[PDB]
């Protein structure tokens, strides 16, 4: 509403008073932690951007690589998408703390189960090796950008919740507070004119008796 | 007259007393009791004191002012708390607020009804509080010295190596002055100190 | 450990990622890929995609960006963050910074 | 004066009467007559007209228990909205709210310078809460009996299922008692609820 | 009382008086000197002073509207640029920030402890703000007409091709009115004038 419901008296005042410090004190810790958290953000975006152009130019690399190191061991679609027994690259998550927040990240525990060991030894050799170390390496490297673009998310909702806050506290909360300040000075400045009219009746009964005794 | 500051009557006393022990309503509401507030009361009589306590417990006013100061640093760190909720802090803000509350439960809260703490003499008050910030000490100095060694301690991997000096310390006011005495009382404080004292170097 | 990374590339793509290391079959012989080539339709891309996230063990899928380009609608509803989802380019199509509903978040950001 | 429910002629009458219409200028300003506040008034002889109500209506006071319930939690669920967005909310409260305002919109509402609502007979009054009850029982039936099954019927989608029904309950009021009668609105109002009932089970 | 303009008498007084300069501490805290906020400001006589301008000073009303103008573009695009990163800019924008900042540094601000920045004529005023805002509408135009030309201008070319332009408007504010005549700094003026329109056609 416009006002608080109290009654206007000088304990009132200094309750209100406390009232008003403490939230526009919280709004600057607010106010704050957003900002915190808006240079994280606007962070995580460029060096996001840059392992995207990155990971994208290794992609192309891998792209013109792979028909070299596959004239050299027949065709193994059939082989690759048939058989598969466990792939040796795990993922786990783990946080990271910005002001508060706790940010998702990935950790690569490195799992060894080569399935993939009989590669045709006389058919297919440095090729496919280093064709799988260049796949690997990029499989790592797009976990860094997955958990990269994890924490980007949980961060962008955080901000715009805090930021509801701020404005939630500097738009309903203190106007409120003021208002029921300036009604209670207003309504203490009525009770004291009512015992100064009193008061002043008082003196004139007492001035007009002794005069006309 | 409804709880007011500025009461005439409370207004021209304070321009003349020299001790104003204060209410808390919202302790006194907690049922914490007694209710002093311990922020706004004030004695101005902690420097005609001084030779006296110089002479017979020559080492109190330390152990009041560091009481002091940590009791308006939990202050501070209370409402911050409040708002974003304690999972950035420090371990010394951790320690302050953990002996702060040691400090307020055992040591400040007070029971008259009770056979014990009906009237406490000032050599148990001075024996209590010595313990407490010499604990305090030994904490900060642990956390503070190996803050970039390896094996960082915290206030967590405190409260487990130390359980029961942790016992020791929030029963201090259970002993009595009339079925004890005054030797058996101060010999029961220094040993705890030894304890805490051993446990403090076997940890660190 | 506790996740594995998927793919839905095409042939070329998911052995790539075999080589890298990852394509992982379900204790029920389910797979972590699904190729489409001239023959499948979009309904079993999307709910082939809607089965990738519901599976609760999944942490990154990778999905080469020209086959997103018609099920944008399926991948632009999810707003999670754990489920990870990128959008790789190659020789068909590279990188294109329009299509991306990771920069969707970054407007005027840029 | 002022609009100041404090001032010393309404103090002292509101001590002496068993009845308070309080009026309300927010109400007055987005010309919402009559502008009742509903939140502060109040009626002393709610228990006496019992029998009056029982002989007579006897459908009437669970109608009046059940609306007051409404509007009195819609009162609950705005200062939060206000504060954190319409966001946060489950489904039954999606659905008291708007209730709520279908309430406040089309039944406390009246227009008295119309020739329809100059005058609105009780059961008029009734029957027009019967329907708006009705509709509440029904959708939030809807909405927790299918809570946790897949198909979680919501309140987008009885509000794009039925917007040719809502339409109707709003207008309910355009009814003239003279030209009209009492037959012909007890008949379209008895109508009324066999749609929203077979509107009602189309989704389910 | 604290830059509070609801005191009785300050509310009377400016409900009363036509002009009022507000002098501004926080613009004395950065030196910028004379402190007016000229966002607070205001004079209600400008509608008086058009007899005597339109006859002594023929081009000063559209420059002082056109400043105006600039200087409140320049300050309600403040969210924009932190809100958003600085980058998300119009090319009219930054050439707004940029003249308008010319402004606030070579025409709004003026030091006494000189001999030429004492007393500032009207000729010299007007000829000052009318080379600035001339600038403005030739460097805005060359951007908005090659809007889509294949040849897009940005102020980094425009910054560029007259470097000594604008050195010489940022200079213009210290042609002495004594040492120098008024017919010598309106030829200054005028040549200055000139030049820009020249490195400007040079530039398309
Ligand atoms: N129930 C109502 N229906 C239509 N108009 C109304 C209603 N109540 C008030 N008004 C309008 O609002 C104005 C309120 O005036 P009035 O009834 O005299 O209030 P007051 O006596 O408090 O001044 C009237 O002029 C009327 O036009």
């Amino acid at each position: 509403k416009d006002r608080i419901e109290i009654f206007p008296s000088r304990m009132a005042q200094t309750i209100m008073k406390a009232r008003l410090k403490g939230a526009q004190t919280g709004r600057n810790l607010l106010k704050k932690k957003s900002d915190a958290l808006t240079l994280r953000f606007r962070q995580i975006l460029k060096k996001i951007i840059e392992t995207k152009m990155l990971m994208g130019e290794v992609m192309r690399e891998a792209a013109f690589s792979l028909a070299e190191a596959k004239f050299t061991a027949g065709d193994f679609s059939t082989t690759v998408i048939q058989n598969v027994n466990k792939a040796q690259v795990k993922i786990r998550a783990k946080k990271d703390n910005v002001a508060g927040v706790t940010l998702p990240v990935f950790e690569h525990y490195h799992e060894g189960t080569d399935s993939y060991e009989l590669t045709g030894l006389a058919r297919g050799g440095e090729q496919l090796a280093k064709l799988k170390r260049n796949y690997a390496k990029a499989v790592e490297l797009l976990v860094e950008l997955a958990s990269l673009q994890t924490s980007f998310v949980t961060l962008d909702e955080a901000i715009k919740i805090t930021n509801r806050r701020v404005n939630a506290i500097e738009h309903v909360i203190i106007p409120r507070i003021e208002r029921t300040l300036a009604y209670i000075i207003t309504e203490l400045d009525e009770r004291e004119r009512e015992e100064f009219y009193r008061l002043k009746k008082i003196q004139e009964k007492k001035k007009i008796l002794k005069e006309k005794s | 007259p409804g709880g007011d500051f500025s009461d005439p009557v409370t207004s021209a006393t304070l321009g003349i007393v020299q001790v104003f022990w204060g209410l808390d309503k919202k302790l006194a509401q907690r049922k914490h009791f007694p209710s002093v507030n311990w922020l706004i009361s004030y004695s101005k009589y902690m420097r005609a004191l001084d030779e006296y306590y110089d002479k017979h417990f020559t080492e109190f006013v330390p152990l009041r002012t560091k009481a002091k100061e940590i009791l308006q640093e939990e202050e501070d760190l209370a409402e911050i708390v409040q708002l974003v909720g304690k999972a950035s802090l420090a371990e010394t803000d951790k320690i302050t607020l953990e002996v702060a509350k040691l400090i307020k439960d055992d040591f400040l809260q007070q029971n008259g009804y009770t056979p014990y703490d009906r009237f406490c003499p000032f050599y148990k008050t001075v024996g209590m509080l010595s313990n407490m910030i010499a604990f305090y000490d030994m904490a900060r100095r642990a956390v503070e010295t190996t803050a970039q060694s390896d094996n960082k301690i915290t206030w967590s991997i405190i409260r487990e190596h130390m359980g029961d000096i942790l016992y020791k310390l929030s029963s201090m006011k259970f002993k009595d002055p009339l079925k004890d005495g005054e030797a058996k009382i101060k010999s029961d404080y220094a040993q705890l100190l030894e304890d805490m004292q051993n446990a403090f170097r076997s940890l660190e | 450990r506790g996740k594995l990374i998927a793919v839905i590339g095409d042939e070329d793509t998911v052995t790539g990622f075999l080589l890298g290391g990852i394509g992982e079959l379900n204790k029920n012989r389910h797979p972590n890929f699904l190729v489409v080539e001239k023959d499948t339709t979009i309904n079993e891309i999307e709910d082939t995609f809607r089965q990738f996230l519901n599976r609760d063990d999944i942490g990154i899928i990778l999905i080469n960006q020209y086959i997103a380009e018609m099920v944008r609608h399926a991948l632009d509803a999810h707003q999670q963050s754990i489920p990870a989802v990128l959008e790789i380019p190659s020789k068909e199509h590279p990188y294109d910074a329009a299509k991306d509903s990771i920069l969707r978040r970054a407007r005027g950001m840029f």
